[PDB]
């Protein structure tokens, strides 16, 4: 995935999960959440970007 | 608008008529006329207008840029041999084929005519398989179909013999000497007909400077000199090294 | 363009045109379409005029697509200038802007091509 | 042209469009290459493909 | 459809609107018209 | 990573001696506002030349072709061009004549350029003309055997 | 001719208005609608269409 | 939201106000870099850059 496309798609996905009451609900900026979590997953070596 | 056109003919030679025979799509004899005050050739896109322009131009230059306008930089898919063969893309006239072309003019009401007679005696289409002649007449008693009949009586020698029979008539097997004769008859340098070719395919007027360059003036750029300049310099470099 | 500036005589100089007052010769303009057509007619007429000849001895000119790419006033100027130069003219167009040419011409030749065959049909007219 | 013919995928392939019969696998007529002066059909076929 | 002046004849029939653009030397304008209104504008120009 | 290495100071730059004089202050005196432009530039079309309205008014080959076919169905006989002008006088005369010859030749019918027929037509400004026309004949059969696209 | 245009506007998004400002030669504000039956840009050659 | 509204807001206040407007508004998004905006677009229209 191109990184920007990836972060947009992930923000769209995370918008869905705003209904989960027990997992880190964001209702002010899901875009920043998606960016931060992509960076985090890169930190865990789950996803490597080249 | 056109009532001031009284100078045409009275003062200079102008185009009056054209004839064709086994040229392009014009299979057999075909004709047209021209009006002193001007005329226009019209038809649907790709119908034979620029074909007629090229047919005329074949008689007025060492070689014109055949199909200059519609090509738009594309190479001249059309040329003398393909026109005699009637090419499109299936050759209209293979094997042995004959062809004839002519144009006409007037000055003080007295007529002038140009023309050329072509034919392959074989299916091959080499530049020499073409047997060609050119003509120039300052007498009304000459016409293209009469020339076709004369050829049907015999070869180029007959087209020269009828020249000897009449007065005010000229014919030539080589294009350059015919061109020289006509040019002397008009005092015209061939650069004039080169400019005519430039104009006869010019599209929209881009700019006055580019127009001067591309129409008014021959290119004659010295890039041909640069090649031998470089080669001679390298030759000198060899001995110097 | 640099190679043209070095090897092309035409690029060694920039061409120009100036409008002149006929009587006093004062400059009104120092510099498109309206002028370029007159330029081209001028060039052909001069090239076709023998030395010492007022007219172009070979006074015929051809224009392919003459006016299928020009405005009405532009073609009017073209024909006017051709009159100024005493040049009989021929024009070609694919059935467009025909009102002009019909107004400013007295004959025409229609050509239609039926498959591999072509033919001609001449016509003429005049005002009354 | 030679270099692209080697190192460009979409230059190793010649393309042509063959009109098919709805009621037969035959080809009614195939369009490609130089037409030679007539294009009333080529125009519509190319526009349709695009 | 972007179209030149030529062939506008055929295109007039097979559409329902036209965006007319203007050239004024170093300036331009643009307006939304329907063929019904452009015909009337042509008539108005013919009258004035 | 951020430990301080003992390397010598070379290429040592000195700058920004804080002389009080070097200070300067916000010159807000440039007060002139930049005006807003929210005006709808409604445009009148009368400023573009007749070259456009002319193409707007041009002839259409389809309509004239159908009208000629209707006429030829009416007469049901060969008809010359002058009679076609008299029966259906056009507005854009030369173009209509060219279209008529185009149909004549689309039918493959010979147009004898060598023998003529004539007509006279008025125009949109009252001026009249004469037309030297070639001889031929159109037929309803000719143009129904032929078709148009 | 014009009867085939029922489909447009039911499935897809349709451009219907382009507003410009200080763009190219279009000094100031401009606006032009696009009829969803197909619209054509017309003007004198060299008049800002492209 | 219309081009008129955006231009009016920009005149009323510089880039700061233009970036602040997004959070105040609804159904609106801003992208100070293009590729972000193009990713948003391609997502909304479910089509690749091709
Ligand atoms: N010598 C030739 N070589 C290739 N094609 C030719 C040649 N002669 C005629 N044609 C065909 O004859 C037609 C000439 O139509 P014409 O009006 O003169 O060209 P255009 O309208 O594009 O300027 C064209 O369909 C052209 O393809
Ligand atoms: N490089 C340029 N050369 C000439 N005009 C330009 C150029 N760039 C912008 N212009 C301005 O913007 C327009 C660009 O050309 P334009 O008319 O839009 O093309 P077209 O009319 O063929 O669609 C011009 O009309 C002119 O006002």
């Amino acid at each position: 995935i191109p990184l920007e496309e990836a972060i947009q798609s992930l923000s769209s996905i995370l918008i869905e999960h705003v209904s989960q009451e027990q997992y880190d609900i964001n209702q002010d900026n899901p875009f920043l959440q998606a960016s931060r979590e992509l960076r985090e997953w890169i930190k865990r070596r789950l996803i490597v970007e080249r | 608008m056109n009532q001031v056109s009284g100078l045409a003919g009275k003062e200079s030679f102008i185009l009056t008529r054209i004839e064709l025979f086994n040229w392009g799509g014009f299979h057999g004899l075909h004709q047209a006329a021209i009006h002193q005050d001007g005329t226009a050739v019209i038809g649907p896109t790709g119908s034979g207008k620029t074909t007629l322009v090229d047919a005329l131009m074949t008689l007025l230059l060492a070689n014109p840029r055949y199909n200059l306008a519609s090509t738009g930089g594309h190479e001249s898919d059309r040329d003398l041999i393909s026109y005699v063969r009637g090419v499109s893309g299936h050759i209209a006239r293979p094997g042995k084929t004959v062809t004839g072309i002519a144009a006409t003019l007037e000055r003080e009401g007295k007529q002038v005519r140009l023309g050329a007679l072509l034919w392959f005696d074989s299916t091959s289409s080499s530049v020499t398989d073409m047997k060609r002649l050119w003509l120039f007449s300052d007498n009304p008693g000459q016409t293209l179909e009469h020339w076709l009949n004369v050829y049907h009586e015999g070869g180029t020698r007959l087209l020269r013999q009828m020249e000897k029979e009449a007065i005010g008539l000229w014919t030539y097997p080589n294009k350059k000497q015919y061109l020289a004769r006509l040019r002397d008859f008009f005092e015209v340098g061939e650069n004039a007909f080169t400019l005519l070719n430039r104009a006869a395919g010019l599209k929209q007027l881009n700019s006055i400077d580019e127009i001067f360059r591309e129409l008014v003036l021959d290119d004659h750029s010295a890039f041909d000199r640069a090649a031998e300049v470089a080669n001679s310099f390298d030759g000198l470099t060899e001995i110097h090294q | 363009l640099g190679a043209k500036a070095l090897l092309d005589p035409r690029f060694r100089l920039e061409f120009a045109v100036s409008v002149m007052d006929r009587q006093s010769g004062n400059v009104i303009e120092s510099r498109k379409e309206i002028i370029a057509s007159y330029v081209l007619t001028a060039s052909l007429s001069y090239a076709l005029s023998p030395a010492g000849s007022r007219y172009p001895l070979f006074g015929t000119i051809i224009l392919d697509e003459a006016f299928s790419r020009s405005s009405h006033a532009v073609a009017g100027r073209i024909i006017a200038a051709l009159r100024e130069f005493g040049l009989h003219a021929v024009f070609i167009t694919p059935n467009k802007e025909m009102r002009l040419l019909r107004d400013h011409t007295r004959s025409a030749i229609v050509v239609h091509r039926r498959g591999q065959n072509s033919n001609m049909a001449s016509l003429s007219w005049e005002e009354l | 042209l030679g270099a692209k013919a080697l190192l460009d995928p979409r230059f190793r392939l010649e393309f042509a469009v063959s009109v098919m019969d709805r009621q037969s696998g035959n080809v009614i007529e195939s369009r490609t290459g130089s037409q030679g002066g007539s294009g009333g059909e080529k125009e519509i076929i190319a526009s349709y493909v695009l | 459809f972007i179209t030149p002046n030529k062939e506008m004849r055929l295109l007039r029939d097979h559409t329902r609107s036209a965006i007319v653009v203007h050239r004024r030397g170093q300036n331009s304008n643009m307006a939304s018209l329907s063929w019904e209104e452009l015909e009337r504008h042509y008539q108005r120009r013919g009258n004035a | 990573r951020k430990q301080e290495v003992p390397l010598p100071a070379v290429g040592v730059a000195v700058t920004g001696i804080p002389a009080i004089e070097r200070l300067r202050f916000k010159e807000v005196d440039d007060e002139a506002e930049q005006t807003l432009d929210l005006s709808n530039h409604a445009a009148d079309l009368t400023q573009i030349g007749d070259d456009f309205w002319d193409a707007f008014n041009g002839l259409d080959r389809e309509v004239l072709i159908q009208q000629t076919l209707q006429l030829l169905a009416k007469e049901n006989r060969p008809v010359g061009l002058a009679e076609l002008a008299e029966l259906l006088p056009p507005a854009h005369d030369l173009e209509t004549f060219a279209v008529w010859i185009g149909m004549a030749r689309e039918a493959g019918i010979e147009v004898i350029d060598s023998q003529r027929e004539f007509a006279e037509l008025s125009d949109g400004e009252g001026r009249r003309w004469r037309f030297n026309l070639p001889t031929t004949g159109l037929e309803s059969q000719a143009l129904m055997d032929i078709d148009w696209e």
